[PDB]
RNA sequence: UCGCUACUACCGAUUGAAUUAUUUAGUGAGGUCUCCGGACGUGAUCACUGUGACGUGUUACGGUUGUUUCGCAAAAGUUGACCGAACUUGAUUAUUUAGAGGAAGUAAAAGUCGUAACAAGGUUUCCGUAGGUGAACCUGCGGAAGGAUCAUUA
RNA sequence: UCUGGUGCCAGCAGCCGCGGUAAUUCCAGCUCCAAUAGCGUAUAUUAAAGUUGUUGCGGUUAAAACGUUCGUAGUUGAACUUGUGCUUCAUACGUAUGUAAGCGUAUUACCGGCCGGUACUAUUACUUUGAACAAAUUAGAGUGCUUAAAGCAGGCUUCAAAUGCCUGAAUAUUCUGUGCAUGGGAUAAUGAAAUAAGACCUCUGUUCUGCUUUCAUUGGUUU
RNA sequence: AUUCUGGUUGAUCCUGCCAGUAGUUAUAUGCUUGUCUCAAAGAUUAAGCCAUGCAUGUCUAAGUACACACGAAUUAAAAGUGAAACCGCAAAAGGCUCAUUAUAUCAGUUAUGGUUCCUUAGAUCGUUACUUGGAUAACUGUGGUAAUUCUAGAGCUAAUACAUGCAAUUAAAACAUGAACCUUAUGGGACGUGUGCUUUUAUUAGGCUAAAACCAAGCGAUCGCAAGAUCGUUAUAUUGGUUGAACUCUAGAUAACAUGCAGAUCGUAUGGUCUUGUACCGACGACAGAUCUUUCAAAUGUCUGCCCUAUCAACUUUUGAUGGUAGUAUCUAGGACUACCAUGGUUGCAACGGGUAACGGGGAAUCAGGGUUCGAUUCCGGAGAGGGAGCCUGAGAAACGGCUACCACAUCUAAGGAAGGCAGCAGGCGCGUAAAUUACCCACUCCCAGCUCGGGGAGGUAGUGACGAAAAAUAAC
RNA sequence: AAAUUAGAUCCGUAACUUCGGGAUAAGGAUUGGCUCUGAAGAUUGAGAUAGUCGCGAUUAUCAAUUAACAAUCAAUUCAGAACUGGCACGGACUUGGGGAAUCCGACUGUCUAAUUAAAAC
């Protein structure tokens, strides 16, 4: 507001969780204020020219999205810099692509081509159940899709799968000490499952303990904790192999050293 | 303009903070209302972002509410008797929040015996030597529609002695509860139980 | 010590001089707000006038009319507050600079005068403190050895 | 310790020092040595500096213990408390427990199939591992831009046809401390029970507080 | 790449400094220079002034188009391009600079339940002609002053500009009030009335362990012949809510409130249906709509952390200083401001004052460690546009490539008057030890607009360039 | 010679100094009329609950009052505000000009009645 609100944003000031190069321009994609926040976004100059390499300039992206070929979450989204954060199903039926943006274990995202049958619903967590929207009830989602008239047993800290054609709940996965989860936001990013125990600190900032399939017990805040099903329940397709909590030398030993060529 | 935050205004040790950010708009202040009892003026000021509040210099009427009823009858505002912020605000009859005020006492009394037909507080019986003829056009009982509801009350109809004496004079003590320089109105509640006995001890014992 | 030749920094009448910001009082441009104000420009009624219609009793259409009722906003100008530039004055700082004269310092050995100290430096030295003296210095009182006695004197 | 020139001259020299008609130091010739597309000079700054001293100085005489003692702020402060023993067994080789279990009367009460929900945590400093948070820089992983400083690419099947594949684009110092989570309880302070406003108990009912379940609904008598 | 040598003496051992020594994205300067890859660059002194030039504009089949400027043909559909002009949006970002500023900025942490918000996405939209009113630019026409900048007068005309205005706003249902209803009870009604949201005030519920002893209606039910007497079942302390909570909070009801706001808009298709007859309905977007939830943010506040100085030891409080209290004011807390009380508040653990050749932090230079010095400088944050002050419009500015005045400088003038701020990019003067072209284009990275297409001296790109880094001619057999 | 200043309230006040001063330093602001408002006192405080006898007259009390206890009564002063005119307002009168130094005498005191009041005593 103080002569704001800062329409620009610089390269080497946009995050390197989108893996931008230091040379290549002064500036950075600057997502145009959609459902997801700025540091938790991937603007659609990144996903089309830098990742899929369908383009090679920046001008060859507005010659893609303005023809309504792109389709973020079923709706068209001809915005050339739409934020399109976590689990936003970019369902390109032409030329039959069907991605989903799920985050990699190295702190970053990863391109994950998913099945077209489970592409048309996605999983999203809830934030605040409240009254006032029609008629009395509604809840807000992690991207902010307010959806009315929910189940009265879905409290906060849980997730529901949303169909991409409707806006309606079909299944709820609630926060118990048996449910596998996924972390997005901290140093522990991309690591998947499973919960052990949550330390409730009254006012505020609860943390929770998560045990990976390797026995790798660790912890993070409850803010960063998504939830993706019960014990040994992948309710969505995950990318490359679960985010095992690889060692630092083992990735230098798995494919970097143990390399057929 | 008038400014509202502490660019000036030395610190908690006694020391002079010097300069601090030439002058910014978002910490501005405005000249006050000083809403007198002149009838019917409102200027509206464009405020912080996009909005507008009503600077109601010179009001005369207010939506006053007898709190012990669940009623809110609009009256006019007669006198500004007492005020705890100043006496420059009493004497110039300026209406701000909780000025003790005098209103009408009539649109409550007609509402009173509408639902609580019991006649009190009663005036001088030389006037009351005949009715025109009220006690049957009050209820008439119909044998028997909606109206026996007026006699499982009389448990409500014993309004206190220090309020019914103030109804026979036809002007009652109230209290402002709005922000006339902001809300554009001078509404409020009226003194009943011990807000009354404090603000009335404040007047006649001080004189 | 004194004398010539330089150089720096002090003290100093002038109640000197030039800034620098910070304010007390004073005046004061503008503007926000406010009390009025009401150019012009409508509304609109009061009548109507041009005609027809009814029963001339009444009305329809035209006259940017007559002219009174009733508004609606609104420019100039204004009253009062409030922000306040700005100059004028006073004080307060914080620097810089001119000064007769005065007095210390340094460089400059090669000037004059004497020899203060280091050898028992020819009066052992030094200290504190006072006074005196061309100059180093002298003298009193007290102290110390960094002394020229580590001392032998039941 | 070259050759001519000049003669306390001209000048050179960061400092020490040279030069006064033989100069290894000047000025030139003939050579030589350093670094090399470079190198010299000036100012600042770091190292040198054990000459600023936390690591790490000095104070009898070299610069330096106040003339003396009191003394508040401050800085520092004696020892003392569950320490272990046995019984063991899991575990390096009759020996070695380095994980643990059994006696010092009870290291926190229930149900679940040794195992989970579960009631209960004197304190602070310190310390363990965390969380949490900009990038560039820095540390630096990987990589034949020909190399290099860089760069964040590229590579392969392969000279191919070929959405034809493969993996990148690390991990950290940093943003040192504050603050938070968790383990520890050595070290170091405070804390407690004094003629007991001490503890459990005498669980006595002497005193309590209160209000949602039922007096059909709804009101009174009240345990 | 944890090291030292010369210099006090007739010689000695020391203390000691001086002189050497090397690095410096560290500045200038001296001499010379064959390439080539990257490239810092008016910061220091003068945030001192500045010739000229440019740096902010924008259109979709989709707000408005009467231009023969160009298209066609008696179709209003021209649906073409659309100049202009109106309206909408943006011009508050970027870019430059470092004067101010010493718990202030800033950094981290935590808060906003103390607030506000264009946009963006998501959800949401009943309690008397239904299709309208007038008036202006563009355009035509005649004008003025030294002066182009400026603007008047008249004739035309639009809308998603301005203004009014829903007969289904439509009630049953819900529900007070009466009403043609009329009975020993957890009892019944035609209809007349009324019940948008929002603001304001006021009220009441507000997240919740179990039973009877006894009792009036004796209805459910029982007994007494009965007047009736003893009892008794459940639907009845029936709203999210932080899972830290009288969150005055998002919800709801009650009694009001005043005053506004409320979809008379647009392109592409039209057929279901033809009587081609306003009987019959898609997909889209919008000057726009309103409430709630998000998001790009902001602005305040929390807890810690800053350089030199005591030849600065006590400061603050008349004229707010520390608190209480009621107010005002603001978007909101709050001495922020007012009025009344209270006399507090900071201090040797350095307050207060002064200095600063001080924008803070990331970071930079240099060492074995511990460290010292620097940071005008490309990134985040603050700050400001000659000096101060004021302010309009706007969701956003105390904006200066906006305005208004004063002050200082300058400008034009026919003497009446009119306009100006390069610490944007280039360029000139000046000061200086000290710093380049009055070049080229938006292909890049992104930003903005009505928005595939326009614009952007942001940005990229050549010219100068021994600041600084890298690979290496000046021979070889 | 004359003019200037002058009462009072408030703020502020230098060199020197025998630390008493200087000092009313200097320098500034305020001031009428009219309507209210605030503050500063005193003295009795004020007594709540049978009815004998016929509420009436003979007829009760520890304390708590209290945080304006309530009336009476009393003088006068000081702060505040609003309005208000030819700025005329201490409206007459009463009523200091100030400052930078030099010389002498320290100071207050005394003196040449009738020419010297001083630095003289």
């Amino acid at each position: 507001m103080a002569r704001g609100p800062k329409k620009h944003l610089k390269r080497l000031a946009a995050p390197k969780a989108w893996m931008l190069d230091k040379l290549g321009g002064v500036f950075a994609p600057r997502p145009s204020t959609g459902p997801h926040k700025l540091r938790e976004s991937l603007p659609l100059l990144i996903f089309l020219r830098n990742r899929l390499k369908y383009a090679l300039n920046g001008a060859e992206v507005t010659k893609i999205v303005m023809q309504r070929l792109v389709k973020v979450d079923g709706k068209v989204r001809t915005d050339p810099t739409y934020p399109a954060g976590y689990m936003d199903v970019i369902t390109l039926e032409k030329t039959g692509e069907f991605f989903r943006l799920v985050y990699d274990v190295k702190g970053r995202f990863v391109i994950h081509r998913i099945s077209a049958e489970e592409a048309k619903y996605k999983l999203c967590k809830v934030k605040k159940t409240q009254l006032g929207a029609k008629g009395v009830p509604f809840l807000v989602t992690h991207d902010g899709r307010t959806i009315r008239y929910p189940d009265p047993l879905i409290h906060a800290n849980d997730s529901v799968q949303v169909d991409i054609a409707s806006g309606k709940i079909t299944d709820y996965i609630k926060f118990d000490s048996g449910n596998l989860c996924m972390i997005t936001g901290g140093r522990n990013l991309g690591r998947v499952g499973t919960v052990v125990n949550r330390e409730r600190h009254p006012g505020s900032f609860d943390i929770v303990h998560i045990k990976d399939s390797q026995g790798h017990v660790f912890a993070t805040r409850l803010t960063n904790v998504f939830i993706i099903g019960k014990g040994n329940k992948p309710y969505i397709s995950l990318p490359k192999g679960k985010g095992v909590k690889l060692s630092i030398a083992e990735e230098r030993d798995k494919r970097l050293a143990a390399k057929t060529h | 303009g008038i400014s509202r935050d502490s660019a000036h205004k030395r610190r908690a040790t006694g020391g002079k903070r010097k300069s601090l950010r030439k002058k910014r708009k978002f910490e501005l202040g405005r000249p006050a209302a000083n809403t007198k009892l002149g009838s019917g003026r409102v200027h509206k000021v464009r405020t912080r972002g996009g909005n507008t509040k009503l600077r109601a210099l010179r009001l005369e009427t207010g939506n006053f509410a007898w709190a012990s009823e669940g009623v809110a009858r609009k009256t006019r505002i007669a006198d500004v008797v007492y005020n705890a912020s100043n006496n420059e605000l009493v004497r110039t009859k300026t209406l701000v929040k909780n000025s003790i005020v005098v209103i009408d006492a009539t649109p409550f009394r007609q509402w009173y015996e509408a639902h609580y037909v019991l006649p009190l507080g009663r005036k001088r019986n030389p006037k009351h030597a005949q009715k025109e003829d009220e006690n049957d056009v009050l209820t008439k009982k119909r044998s028997e529609k909606v109206m026996k509801k007026y006699l499982e009350r009389q448990k409500y109809g014993k309004v206190e002695q220090a309020l019914e004496d103030q109804f026979t004079s036809g002007r009652i003590l109230a209290c402002i509860s709005s922000r006339p320089g902001q809300c554009g109105r001078s509404d409020g509640y009226i003194l009943e139980g011990k807000e009354l006995e404090f603000y009335l001890k404040k007047i006649k014992s001080k004189k």
